[PDB]
RNA sequence: GUACGUGAAAUUGCUGAAAGGGAAGCAUUGGAAAUCAG
RNA sequence: UUUCAAUGGCCCGUCUUGAAACACGGACCAAGGAGUCUAGCAUCUAUGCGAGUGUUUGGGUGAUGAAAACCCAUCCGCGAAAUGGUGAAUGCAGGUGGGAACGCCCUGGCGUGCACCAUCGACCGU
RNA sequence: CUGCCGAAGUUUCCGGAUAGCAGAAACUCAGAUCAGUUUUAUGUGUAAAAUGAGAGUUUCUAGUGGGCCAUUUUUGGUAAGCAGAACUGGCGAUGCGGGAUGAACCGAACGUGAGGUUAAGGUGCCGGAAUGUACGCUC
RNA sequence: AGAAGCUCAGACGAGUAGGCAGGCGUGGAGGUUUGUGACGAAGCCUUGGGCGUGAGCCUGGGUCGAACAGCCUCUAGU
């Protein structure tokens, strides 16, 4: 406001390829909370599917540890260490065209 | 304790005597060569915080009370508990009917009126 | 800074409460808390629930029942999945952090509740947030 | 209730004994010096009195037109104002200081009455970086109890005789704020004291000046 | 405490407070009451009244 | 009273009071005269 | 308030210079009259939320004024990953020292040790 | 409108970045370090007692980058002036007492007042204060 | 105990560039004062009084004839 301006007090003083990246530690966070309660920590024959393309991510990177629960990761691209950690956690990677 | 004022004369703006366009309301001189800002001899004095009066007697009239502006009988009632501290001063736009009502109520309450004999 | 620029009435109430506690006790904790309440938001960075979980069970761990105290926001850390039991007192909790701590863990506390529980700061861990920003 | 009254009463008697002891010491020291001088004169011998370990310095020139080298020394002497008097431990490290601020200060040997009157009238202590008047012995006791100084008489003794804790006592005393001399200075005041002025060393005439300033 | 400063020299009561010894001082003592020994060496007098 | 609501200052005339031997205004302390306040 | 007496009192602004003086401005009074609005960027502070955040392009809706308030589908902006295609806990997401704060003791000792800073260390900046 | 803090007045490198002076924010430090200072010791410089003061850093952000006058040393001097450096001062941001009057001379540095006492300079009168005291010189 | 407050003690006070803080006044807006007003609002005048260090504020009297203000916030062609 003009009233609080300090010129009110000077009166009188003479004056590429689109590819957002997601790391492994956030892969389970993308999935909703009720599915995590169902699939995470339980040895179920059916595994959850995390299509990281539908969540606005182009590539899955390898930062972080995944929990030992297997999970199917559907994506376009994946860093070489990321899918190493994925099968070490028991999951598989399905590259999406 | 009595009321003593460090000064009685008002502070006049410089050369307000000489010029009718220059009002007597104080204005601090910004002139670099202003001998009056430099505090030369014979020149008039400038407002200083050293002229501030006693805290315990500031805002107090000669009688020792503080003037309080009053518009109606409701305002006077607010001065019931401070009749030895505040003196009621009826506003200048209060009609003659409300003047006499305010004065009577303050007199009954024991509250001083500064300008009672008016209108 | 003798007073905070915040006009929040409840922040002023906390400052009043810890003004008394700082001067009527001999706790360097209470003096520290009063100073951090005066500090601006720039100097009160958020601390994550994961860093709190780390600093409790770090090195020799020995967290026991010690209550974590931070003058700031305890933001959640969604990367960590299984949340331990924690007792934190803070200015604010993000809705995620408060929900996660309560569901699987201990309790959340405000700074007035902590002053009742531990007026002298006994068995309290005073944790700051990373200012590297 | 009774414990504090008894302790303070015993403390009061203890101070009286110390003051009595100090008074006898001054009388004996003066008398023995007179006897030594008398015996020297009778034998034809010459007796040299000891050097004065104590000096009293009064700043006689103001804060205007003073060289920076001389200004710093008066800052170190706490002579930050005109007509300010302080006690200095007169030694080889001080003689050189006072010799270069000769035109700006005067100093001399203060007798017991000068020290006794100064602390009684102008005595102010530096308590928590404040100028508190020495109006009662407990003020000195709480501020100099580590050095076994309990009363004004103890403080006077520690200053007059230049005891082991003279530095602490002199630093405790806020510089005395003396008035302008009663009767005035000499006609020309900034000439050297020897040459008819009022500046520099003056030996036993610092007393005659100080009594004017009190 | 200590609203006014009272000079102990001009206040007999304040002097008693500060110095619990002024009640017994005996300022003046008569010590020159024996045969006054005129102590001045003859050689000293010659040196004094020299030239 | 149409030279029209309110009627400021500059400026001008009259009356009253006072001052004035080649400036004046101003400031400080009081007196005198006038006028107020408690 | 006016006036007298004693004492004091050089015309204000601007400009130039180390500084004045000069050099302009000023017959008098009233009214008007000069760092404003906006776009971007950056600092600091406050506020809301916080790995998120941002309703107001637009749609819904709003009977009492409906250009307000209210509600939000899909996108999008910045942030969450850097480096020059690839793309990060080796090691409690690493040890040593100082350190806020706390605890146990009989000032000091011991333990714990945030922020930050020097240190050996890693991983593709973390 | 009042109050508080308060400079630079110029190096060092290419109009500037820098430093310096002034502030703010955040740190650690009181069995600690500083200093327009003096002693002591070693050979003017170096190192360790006196006295005073709480002493440090990091970030960042304003203003300043002139001159004048004077002292001392010194370089030449020259009809005689002066000219060239350095030096720290004084002014500059600053009123007041005195010097009859005054940018640079002697004192003194400032909130509003009462009382007391002085500085520099003065005490025949203007003019506050001895037509004081003592000894000389001068027409 | 308007802790924003109350109280005790000491020191300090020129100040350009610059820095920082608190206040005064004006037009209009939201709220509020059971607010003022033709028994006289606003304005104006006055050798009337009071308050404030100051910007300014309140008031007596006169004149005048229809609107106006205090506090808390907002705003600026202040």
């Amino acid at each position: 406001p003009t009233h609080v301006s300090k010129t009110r007090k000077l009166r009188g003083h003479v004056s590429p390829l689109w590819r957002p990246t997601v790391n492994l530690d956030r892969l389970w966070t993308l999935l909703p909370n009720e599915a995590r309660d169902k699939y995470l920590g339980k040895n179920t024959e059916v595994a959850p599917v995390i299509n990281v393309l539908q969540s606005g991510y182009g590539k899955v990177l390898g930062k972080g540890r995944l929990p030992e629960t297997p999970v199917i990761v559907q994506t376009r691209y994946v860093s070489r260490r990321a899918e190493e950690k994925i099968k070490q956690a028991g999951g598989v990677v399905e590259l999406i065209a | 304790v009595n009321i003593i004022k460090k000064r009685t004369k008002p502070f006049k703006r410089h050369q307000s005597d000489r010029f009718k366009r220059v009002g007597e309301s104080w204005r601090k001189p910004r002139g670099i060569d202003s001998c009056v800002r430099r505090r030369f001899r014979g020149t008039i004095s400038m407002p200083k915080i050293g002229y501030g009066n006693n805290k315990k007697t500031r805002y107090c009239m000669p009688n020792g009370l503080k003037a309080f502006l009053v518009r109606n009988v409701s305002d006077v009632e607010l001065l019931l508990m401070h009749n030895k501290t505040y003196a009621a001063e009826i506003a200048g736009n209060v009609s003659a009917r409300k003047r006499v009502e305010i004065v009577e109520k303050a007199r009954a309450l024991g509250v001083k009126v500064t300008n009672a004999g008016a209108k | 800074r003798s007073k905070p620029a915040s006009e929040n009435v409840y922040l002023k109430l906390l400052v009043k409460l810890y003004r008394f506690l700082a001067r009527r006790t001999d706790s360097r904790f209470n003096k520290a808390i009063l100073k951090r309440l005066f500090q601006s938001k720039t100097n009160r960075p958020p601390i994550s629930i994961s860093k709190i979980a780390a600093l409790t069970s770090r090195k020799s761990a020995s967290s026991q029942n010690k209550t974590t105290v931070v003058v700031g926001t305890v933001t959640d850390d969604e990367r960590m999945l299984t949340v331990p039991k924690l007792s934190i007192a803070a200015l604010r909790f993000t809705k995620s952090a408060r929900a996660r701590i309560l569901k699987a863990g201990g309790e959340v506390l405000t700074l007035d509740q902590l002053a009742l529980r531990a007026p002298t700061g006994s068995n309290t861990v005073l944790v700051r947030g990373k200012k590297h920003a | 209730a009774a414990e504090k009254k008894s302790a303070r009463q015993k403390k009061r008697e203890l101070i009286a004994k110390r003051a009595e002891a100090y008074e006898a010491e001054y009388r004996a020291a003066e008398r023995e010096q007179i006897e030594l001088a008398r015996k020297a004169r009778a034998e034809g011998n010459y007796f040299v009195p000891h050097e004065p370990k104590l000096i009293f310095v009064v700043r006689i020139r103001g804060i205007n037109n003073i060289p920076p080298k001389a200004r710093k020394i008066m800052q170190l002497l706490r002579l930050l104002q005109i007509n300010n008097g302080i006690f200095v431990k007169f030694n080889k490290a001080i003689k050189e200081m006072l010799q270069v601020v000769e035109p700006y200060v005067t100093y001399g040997i203060p007798n017991h009455k000068t020290v006794r009157e100064l602390i009684y009238k102008r005595g102010f202590g530096k308590v928590n970086k404040q100028r508190i008047p020495l109006s009662d012995n407990a003020i000195i006791e709480a501020a100099l109890g580590k050095y076994s100084i309990l009363s004004v008489e103890d403080l006077i003794h520690e200053i007059y005789t230049v005891g082991p804790n003279f530095k602490q006592a002199a630093n405790f005393l806020w510089p005395f704020k003396l008035s302008s001399p009663l009767g005035g200075w000499r006609e020309r005041k900034f000439k050297h004291f020897i040459e008819g002025g009022d500046a520099g060393k003056r030996d036993e005439h610092i007393n005659g000046l100080v009594q004017k300033m009190l | 405490a200590h609203v006014q400063k009272k000079n102990p020299l001009k206040n007999k009561a304040v002097l008693s407070r500060l110095n619990p010894y002024a009640k017994a001082y005996k300022a003046n003592v008569k010590i020159n009451s024996e045969k006054t020994p005129k102590a001045a060496g003859e050689k000293f007098l010659s040196v004094l009244h020299e030239n």
